[PDB]
């Protein structure tokens, strides 16, 4: 019984730290989706740098 | 005279510290030595009056003949007691060790610690309790403190030692 | 002896030599010399000391 | 808090406890939410990583899946004579299921505030992103 | 009077005392820092004053009077 | 009777020397402080802790004052002739 | 030119926000195709913009002297860090872009908004700062 | 690397064997074979090893690299264009490289 | 597990050099005045890398 | 790592140590030495000693040092990707894992070999 | 709890990048002006440095 | 300021140590060598890997 | 046990956006080390080099600037 | 007059500067000796309790002054050189081992950026400072021509080898989350939670390090009183036995501090006894 | 007094000569091979620094 | 010096004074590695000592022959005709005020750089560009792991 109870443990700790890793991700997208707010702008390099 | 304003308080401040610590070596004879473990232990405690033990004698202070004194021993004994750091104090603890004492008429005993080395205090049972190994430490202890300063020098008009 | 004399000499100008290139002909905008130099607080990137 | 604020360092050099501060950026937010409730593009243009009913329903199970837990353990783990181990136990699973769902809706509200900036305007933006009710005066003071 | 309350006051004896001093390593200068940091502030001479000034040096001495702002 | 539980009392002896070591630890940190506070009229933050854009700022002003002036305002007779001069920024 | 560098930056906010002409033509003209950068005299002219542009842009209104001191004194106490002092350098900027309407602000401050403010980084340590 | 296995293969050399020589019990005899060989290889390898990297260091400070193609074109070029006219140097690392290999 | 049996015990033979002691044997005094010999023990004791070899027990310096 | 005031602290704990000797030259008015012949002589147990200068030690463990110098180096040579793995990829990963296994397969043949032992 | 720990130390480090991204750009604001003054000075003494050596080499 | 809490941690680790001086016996130089070197070693690296392993999921 | 966990998760991640992919698959590299290993690239053809915003043209988000 | 004499007066001026500087080191030390001299007294109480007894109760009141009377009277013992041995080393180990445990405290961090110098490479400098006392402890037990002495001069050798090892591994592991030496970067990670939740599985290695290093009661080799007469100092007593117990208290103090710092949150709270009530972010 | 360059130079080579004048003993060839190699070390930093490579430090 | 003890003391001073001009050209962390690395190869060789050579008694050695014979006139012609520095100056050949290149900073790439310590280097070559060299002394490493394990047997 303990060790069943412990493989059974075992998994869905698992499962919590991938849906943390989701939650980091979506906290990334909220942050980035805030930053580039007022960063919409891009200026391409002149014609004078060459390739 | 002068010099007496510096050095008579300072003597006090000397053997304080050597009364407050006072280590004697780790050394024991006979049963004597079980005798004083049984005084180092929780129920009579010498690290109340700093007392506590070295191995080696050069760190110690105290030399605690605690046993039987053979011939087979003597010069190690006396070894000892050279290789002691100075100042040095010498405690006999015990008939053998005072004199012969149960072994006097033996033929390969000492007749008493005191035929090798100098002894300061002695403790007379057989063997002394605990209570009165306690007795003979703290009695050398406020000796040996007010052994640094007992009137020797003479007072002038002044009332200044020399 | 005469040459010590002039050693000596020559050890005294250079170490005033130094000194006084130090304290003079030389901008003092960082401390450098205590005692000699300004302790003050100092509100602008270039201020004498 | 563990992070404290998203757009600023909270307590950096300078610790600020003004209640009358963050009263009224509650009161002027709510108010904006309030004014623009009804404008059917604004509430079509609303996201957020999770929803609320989601949220809701994750604060409600999750501190009693969390007793669940902590009972079960108690039924076949623990002597049933005591009663303090067992109390004890059931209260830090309850507590860890709270957690849990707190920080479902802290990260709601993370997100909500977050990703909708750009629909607030300047001076509700710099108010939130300053943490100062002086910017967006006219929100809070009447 | 309880054991804990004696306890307890001595605590607070060992305490209050410790934690003070934890507070303040400059003990009994504090005041001169408070000056340091008063005296390095800006006055009105030590900056570039813009030409067209919405407020005058002296309307601004006035808000900040009536403001009570303690700068 | 209201004396203390027993458990309490034996432990108790050991706290004198708790409150001295703590005076004595309050004094070596208070004195390296004072002693860290005094010329930086704030508590210095390490230079290695700051990004390379902090580092060059807060070095700038310092490199201006101790390296430009001098060679800006260079005259060859300001040199002392005892060839003790200042170090140069980089050691080669 | 003659002023310390903290404040070079905390003027350099507002600066660039107004000087974005200047700004634009001097990056222009230092772009390459490497990460080494371009010989500065091939972009001195610009620069000297750039810093004529500057020099307006350090005079203040007398209103926000107040702001730019408390930018100032975090300026020094945090060594430098930018984002740590970010929200008083803001107030700084808005003042700058509207003198005429900061007056109600500064009306606008609760009891603890008006009182001296002291910056130890030391005992207060914010939360999770890496540069600390 | 493979002067650290040629060192391992000399290492495991049979040192003693089962022969018909039974005059030898209860004698002290002295080989000494094994430990000139594992003296001598390791020091030679050492010598070796050291000028090497010194060579090394040099031709990175000459050319900036130690490509073949990269040493050869630079050597050349330089030669035509007479700009490093050190030629101590250049026979100097010629020499430490050829003693070297030579040891 | 393999036999590590050699490495554990080293013969004499007569004349062998490799075979006899190599080294100077650490002959110490576990003498009287030793917190592991009790009172009396003079244990004179042979140490080749703190592994007890030959012992020499003295004792009667608590005979009687 | 330092800077020049490190030794400028060197010279400090020096001085400090002038204090020391100060104060043990001074406590040397309270007591006397008096010339004995066993004074100044090797203590061993309260006997005499019978050696001087030859005492050997086996050193029957040679092979740890020997192994020490090496994984040294082994850790040295791995502190740099453990500063800036924040930027790691394939190639950095793989050559980390392959030089950490490495270390554990040298490791196991010294297990299997018996050489973490003491020796006769 | 070795597995959640690493999972909360990649937690502070991503809001640490996220805060250095917010500090990466009040930097990029503060630049070009550090540059011209840099640039400035350089070509000042750069040009201090031609005439001093024309002058000798002429 | 923080080093007060700091003496107090610090404080703590002493009192351990002495608590172990009393408690514990005392082992010989050779066991502990063969402990260190046969398991703890691998128990680091292998610790060591395991956070590898984490880091690279989660980053 | 753990890498071949962790190696089976990163190509499960393909199915996340591009920032959110596998770092064990994709780079993330600094300026520097990205410059010297895509300058000359023909099979990661990314562009001209931005100098002020050290990125390749190609890459997004390159030369982020505010409005 | 007063311009033509200036210079001379630019050196000298700065002399009691030099000097204050040495006294504000001497005072620091000073207070570091002591509250190692106050460990030393709190060492005995907490044994007495283990073995129910008192423990120092007459040296001042109540046991107040048991340090000062111990360093006074160690102060007082006379040295003896015995012949045979180098009197120039026998004197000058003891010397060396004392400059190096008195520079222990440049090592140390109290609160962000506070410490006395800005070195950043932090567990380098401990790495150094350890092995230094090592030599000093190996060759006082060489140097002693005791055979006690000198077998606890190669069990002290074992010793650094384990540790340098176990450490190293230590150091290895706990460099992968700070990136960094120093002291000050792991109380950042460490504000939310302690790294012990990360090292949770090795708590019982991280113990074994911290007492290994400190040469603890199961590592307490090289100083043991049971295989040995003393460790190091049979032949040693008076001022120079004082120096080395200074140097492992001082050890000890320092040890402990690291350990703290970079394990057990440094100078935070612990505020895990309320994870489950902690909100991630407040916004408004 | 001499530049670093050519110190190091005749650092390197005169710890090869101090080595083969010594007598012949094993532990001290030893010795003075690591302080060779130390040399090395020395060399390689410097010029890895004087000539801005990186494959010097390695 | 003949005394195996005073040698490696000497050496360990030396070891030392490398690293102090590492410190003084401004290599600071690779005078923390050294150091550490050196300092205990000099411990373990003390060790050796105490095992090989326990008093200092050492071969009675005369210097003076081989050094009036070979080395003195050998080191003198080396020291007239050795030199491979081509071109460096020292620092006092001319003023430093004519130099200006450590004042310019470019401030676009301070902003840009996200590194925090002093690694960055010796990451990029061992394990970007001179990774097969990284390779090859990890198996030079266990290959000798082997052969000592083979030698001591
Ligand atoms: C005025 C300042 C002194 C006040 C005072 O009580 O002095 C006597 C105070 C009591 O010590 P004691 O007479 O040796 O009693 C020892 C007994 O074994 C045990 O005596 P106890 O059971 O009464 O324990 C007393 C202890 C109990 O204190 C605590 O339990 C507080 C926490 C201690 C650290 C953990 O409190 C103190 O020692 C006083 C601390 C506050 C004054 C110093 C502040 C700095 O003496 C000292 O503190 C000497 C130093
Ligand atoms: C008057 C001295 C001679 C003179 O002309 O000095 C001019 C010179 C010019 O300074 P100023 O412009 O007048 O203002 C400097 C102030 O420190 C104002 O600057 P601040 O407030 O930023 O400085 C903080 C304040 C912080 O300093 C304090 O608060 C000192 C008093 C509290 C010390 C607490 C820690 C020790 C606890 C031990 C427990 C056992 O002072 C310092 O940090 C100065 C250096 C202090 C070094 C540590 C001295 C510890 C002595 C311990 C003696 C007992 C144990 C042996 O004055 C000083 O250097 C002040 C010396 C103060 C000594 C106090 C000794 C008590
Ligand atoms: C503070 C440090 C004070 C140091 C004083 C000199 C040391 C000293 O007393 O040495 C005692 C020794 C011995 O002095 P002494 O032999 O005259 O005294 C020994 C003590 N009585 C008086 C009991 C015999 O003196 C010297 O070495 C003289 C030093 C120069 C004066
Ligand atoms: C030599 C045995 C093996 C050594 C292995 C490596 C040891 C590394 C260092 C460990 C510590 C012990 C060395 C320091 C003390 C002894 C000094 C010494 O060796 O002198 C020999 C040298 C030479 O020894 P000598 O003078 O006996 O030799 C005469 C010449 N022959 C060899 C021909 C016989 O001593 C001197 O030159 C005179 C004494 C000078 C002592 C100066 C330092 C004294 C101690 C001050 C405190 C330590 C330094 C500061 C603190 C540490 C840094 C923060
Ligand atoms: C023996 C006595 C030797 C004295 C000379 C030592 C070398 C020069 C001084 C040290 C040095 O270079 O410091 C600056 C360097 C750092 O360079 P820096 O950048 O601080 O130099 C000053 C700045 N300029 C060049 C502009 C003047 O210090 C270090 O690298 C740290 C040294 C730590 C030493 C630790 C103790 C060693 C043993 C004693
Ligand atoms: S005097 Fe008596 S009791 Fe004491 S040790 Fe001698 S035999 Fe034993």
């Amino acid at each position: 019984k303990d060790t069943i109870m412990m493989i059974l443990f075992i998994i869905g700790g698992f499962t919590y730290c991938y849906h943390m890793r989701e939650t980091r991700f979506q906290l990334d997208d909220d942050f980035n989706e805030y930053v580039n707010t007022n960063k919409q702008t891009f200026r391409p390099i002149p014609d004078h740098v060459k390739l | 005279m002068r010099v007496d304003y510096i050095v008579t308080p300072i003597n006090a401040v000397v053997s304080w510290a050597r009364q407050g610590s006072f280590w004697p070596l780790t050394f024991g004879l006979a049963c004597c030595a079980v005798e004083m473990m049984h005084a180092t232990v929780s129920r009579y405690d010498f690290d109340r009056f700093g007392v506590i033990f070295r191995a080696t004698p050069r760190q110690a202070d105290l030399i605690l003949v605690a046993g039987t004194l053979t011939n087979k021993m003597a010069p190690g004994l006396r070894r000892l007691y050279e290789q002691t750091l100075d100042p040095k104090w010498v405690l006999s603890m015990g008939s053998c060790a005072n004199g012969g004492g149960y072994y006097h008429y033996s033929y390969s005993v000492v007749r008493g610690c005191n035929r090798i080395i100098p002894v300061d205090i002695y403790v007379p049972g057989c063997p002394p309790t605990a209570e009165a190994l306690m007795f003979g430490v703290l009695q050398l202890q406020k000796s040996l403190y007010r052994q640094i300063n007992e009137g020797e020098k003479k007072y002038n008009k002044k009332d200044l030692t020399y | 002896g005469p040459l010590n004399i002039v050693f000596a000499g020559v050890a005294f100008l250079m170490f005033y030599e130094n000194n006084y290139k130090k304290l003079y002909l030389n901008p003092r905008y960082s401390y450098t010399m205590p005692y000699l130099q300004s302790a003050k607080i100092t509100k602008n990137l270039y201020e004498k000391l | 808090t563990n992070f404290g604020s998203p757009f600023r360092n909270t307590d950096s050099g300078i610790v600020i406890r003004d209640p009358e501060n963050e009263k009224r950026l509650k009161l002027a937010f709510q108010n904006f939410w309030k004014s623009k409730q009804e404008d059917k593009e604004f509430q079509a243009q609303i996201k957020t990583a999770v929803s609320k009913d989601t949220v809701n329903f994750m604060f409600y199970a999750s501190p009693l899946f969390g007793a669940l837990l902590g009972k079960t353990y108690i039924d076949m783990f623990c002597n049933p004579r005591y009663f303090y181990f067992r109390a004890f136990t059931l209260s830090m699973f309850a507590l860890a299921g709270y957690c849990v769902g707190n920080g479902f809706r802290n990260r709601y509200e993370h997100s909500l505030y977050t990703r909708n900036y750009h629909l607030f305007p300047k001076d509700l933006q710099d108010a939130l992103v300053n943490g100062d009710a002086r910017y967006c005066i006219s929100w809070w003071k009447q | 009077l309880p054991w804990f309350v004696r306890w307890g006051t001595d605590v607070a004896l060992f305490f209050i005392p410790a934690y003070t001093f934890a507070n303040y390593p400059t003990t009994f200068f504090v005041f001169a820092a408070e000056k340091r940091r008063q005296r390095r502030r800006k006055d009105f001479s030590d900056v570039k004053l813009r030409d067209d000034a919405a407020f005058s040096v002296d309307q601004v001495k006035q808000l900040q009077t009536k403001l009570h702002l303690k700068q | 009777n209201t004396a203390y539980p027993t458990p309490l009392k034996t432990i108790l002896k050991t706290t004198p020397a708790f409150v001295v070591y703590f005076v004595f630890g309050l004094g070596f940190s208070t004195v390296i402080y004072d002693v860290v506070y005094h010329p930086k009229d704030r508590i210095e933050r390490f230079y290695f802790r700051s990004s390379k854009f902090e580092r060059l700022s807060r070095k700038r002003d310092e490199k201006l004052r101790h390296y430009f002036k001098p060679a800006i305002e260079w005259q060859p007779w300001y040199n002392t002739s005892t060839n003790n001069n200042t170090r140069p920024l980089l050691r080669y | 030119m003659n002023t310390k560098s903290f404040e070079v930056l905390i003027h350099s906010q507002y600066a660039f926000d107004v000087c974005r002409e200047q700004v634009y033509n001097f990056e222009d003209c230092r772009q390459t195709d490497t990460p080494l950068p371009k010989d500065p005299i091939h972009c001195k002219a610009q620069a000297k913009e750039v810093l004529s542009c500057y020099k307006e842009a350090e005079k203040m209104d007398p209103i926000c002297l107040s702001s730019f001191n408390d930018s100032r004194e975090c300026m020094f106490k945090s060594d430098g860090n930018l984002y740590n002092c970010k929200t008083w350098i803001n107030q700084y900027v808005t003042c700058q872009k509207n003198p005429a309407a900061f007056a109600e602000f500064l009306e606008a401050s609760t009891a603890e908004q008006l009182k001296s403010k002291k910056f130890d980084f030391v005992k207060n340590r914010g939360h999770s700062d890496k540069y600390l | 690397l493979v002067s650290c296995a040629i060192f391992y293969k000399f290492i495991v050399s049979k040192i003693s064997f089962k022969n018909s020589n039974y005059k030898d019990n209860y004698f002290s005899i002295f080989s000494k074979n094994y430990l000139n060989v594992l003296f001598y290889q390791y020091w030679s390898s050492f010598f070796s090893s050291v000028m090497i990297g010194f060579c090394i260091i040099y031709l990175f400070s000459l050319t900036g690299s130690t490509e073949w193609s990269i040493i050869n074109f630079i050597v050349a070029s330089n030669n035509q264009i007479n700009y490093y006219t050190n030629n101590i140097t250049l026979l100097f690392i010629c020499l430490t490289l050829i003693i070297g290999f030579i040891i | 597990m393999n036999r590590s049996i050699f490495q554990l015990w080293k013969p004499e033979s007569p004349r062998s050099n490799v075979n006899s002691k190599q080294i100077k044997t650490m002959n110490v005094n576990f003498g009287p005045q030793h917190p592991a010999a009790h009172g009396v023990l003079r244990l004179i004791l042979q140490l080749n890398g703190e592994i007890a070899e030959r012992f020499d027990p003295h004792i009667g310096l608590l005979h009687r | 790592m330092g800077d020049a005031v490190v030794i400028h602290l060197i010279q400090n704990v020096l001085i400090f140590g002038i204090i020391f000797w100060l104060l043990t030259w001074g406590a040397e008015y309270f007591y006397t030495v008096k010339q004995q012949l066993t004074k100044k002589q090797f203590y061993e147990c309260g006997f005499k000693s019978i050696s001087e200068l030859n005492i050997q030690i086996n050193f029957n463990f040679f092979m740890l040092a020997v192994f020490l110098i090496l994984y040294d180096v082994e850790f040295t040579f791995l502190f740099p990707v453990l500063f800036n793995f924040s930027m790691f990829s394939t190639t950095e990963l793989f050559l980390a894992f392959f030089f950490i296994f490495l270390i554990l397969v040298s490791l196991l043949y010294d297990w299997l070999n018996n050489v973490l032992s003491w020796s006769a | 709890l070795q597995m959640w720990g690493v999972g909360k130390i990649i937690e502070i480090k991503k809001f640490m990048k996220r805060r250095d991204i917010e500090l990466k750009g009040l930097q990029r604001k503060a630049a070009p002006f550090m540059q011209s003054m840099n640039d400035v000075r350089h070509l000042a003494l750069r040009e201090r440095n031609d005439m001093l050596y024309n002058e000798l080499l002429s | 300021m923080p080093y007060f809490v700091l003496l107090f941690k610090i404080l703590i680790f002493c009192v351990v140590a002495i608590a172990t001086r009393g408690t514990l016996p005392r082992y010989r130089f050779d066991q502990f060598t063969q402990l260190n070197w046969k398991h703890f070693i691998y128990i680091w690296l292998g610790f060591l890997v395991f956070n590898l392993c984490f880091v690279t999921f989660f980053i | 046990f753990c890498l071949l966990f962790v190696l089976a998760d990163a190509w499960g991640r393909e199915k996340y956006a591009q920032p959110y992919k596998s770092q064990i698959l994709h780079g993330r590299q600094p300026f520097g080390h990205t410059f010297v290993q895509n300058y000359r690239n023909q099979a990661t053809d990314l562009g001209r080099w931005n100098h002020n915003f050290a990125c390749y043209e190609k890459q997004p988000g390159c030369g982020r600037d505010f409005d | 007059m007063g311009f033509w004499i200036a210079p001379l007066f630019v050196n000298i001026l700065s002399l009691p500067l030099y000097l204050v500087m040495l006294v504000y080191n001497i005072v620091c030390m000073l207070l570091i000796t002591l509250v190692i001299a106050s460990i030393t007294l709190i060492e005995r109480k907490v044994l007495s309790l283990v073995q129910r007894r008192v423990g120092p109760h007459y040296v001042g009141y109540r046991g107040r002054l048991q340090y000062i009377a111990d360093a006074l009277k160690l102060f007082i013992k006379g040295i003896v050189v015995p012949e045979g041995s180098n009197k120039f080393w026998f004197v000058a180990i003891p010397s060396a081992a004392g400059a190096i445990c008195y520079t222990f405290w440049i090592n140390s961090m109290w609160g962000p950026s506070v410490s006395i110098f800005d070195l950043e490479y932090n567990l380098v400098y401990a790495t150094i400072l350890s092995i230094l006392f090592s030599f000093c402890i190996m060759l006082t037990g060489y140097f002693s021509k005791s055979k006690y002495a000198f077998m606890a001069s190669i069990r002290c050798a074992i010793l650094m080898l384990n540790i340098e090892i176990f450490l190293g591994l230590l150091v290895i592991n706990l460099i992968f989350i700070s990136e960094s030496f120093c002291f000050s970067v792991f109380v950042i990670y460490q504000e939310i939670i302690w790294l012990i939740f990360i090292f949770f599985g090795v708590s019982g290695l991280i113990f074994i390090t911290f007492l290994l290093e400190t040469n603890r009661a199961p590592f307490d080799l090289a100083e043991a009183e049971s295989e040995l007469v003393t460790g190091y100092s049979v032949e040693y007593g008076g001022f120079y036995f004082a120096l080395y117990y200074l140097g492992e208290y001082f050890h000890l103090f320092f040890f402990s501090m690291v350990i703290s710092i970079v394990l057990f949150g440094g100078w935070e709270l612990p505020n895990f006894l309320y994870l489950f009530l902690l909100n991630d972010f407040n916004i408004l | 007094m001499l530049t670093w360059i050519s110190f190091w130079s005749l650092i390197f080579w005169l710890i090869l000569i101090i080595l083969v004048l010594k007598p012949k003993n094993f532990i001290s060839i030893l010795f003075m091979s690591e302080l060779t190699w130390l040399a090395l070390y020395c060399l390689s930093l410097l010029f890895g620094a004087i000539y801005c490579d990186i494959t010097l430090l390695s | 010096n003949n005394n195996l003890y005073y040698i490696l003391l000497y050496i360990f001073l030396e070891i030392v004074f490398f690293g102090l001009f590492l410190c003084l050209y401004q290599l600071e962390l690779f005078t923390g590695f050294l150091w550490v690395a050196e300092f205990a190869i000099v411990f373990i060789a003390v060790v050796l000592l105490f095992y090989l050579n326990i008093d200092g008694l050492h071969l009675k050695y005369n210097h003076n022959i081989n050094n009036v014979l070979y080395y003195t006139p050998s080191l003198v012609l080396f020291l007239i005709f050795f030199n491979i520095d081509y071109f460096s100056e020292l620092e006092l050949f001319l003023p430093l005020e004519l130099s200006f290149i450590d004042i310019y900073d470019d401030y676009y790439e301070g902003f840009n750089n996200s590194i925090m310590n002093d690694f960055t280097p010796l990451t990029l070559s061992y394990y970007s560009i001179n990774s097969a060299e990284f390779i090859i002394i990890g198996l030079l490493l266990l290959l000798g792991s082997v052969a000592c394990v083979n030698l001591y047997k």
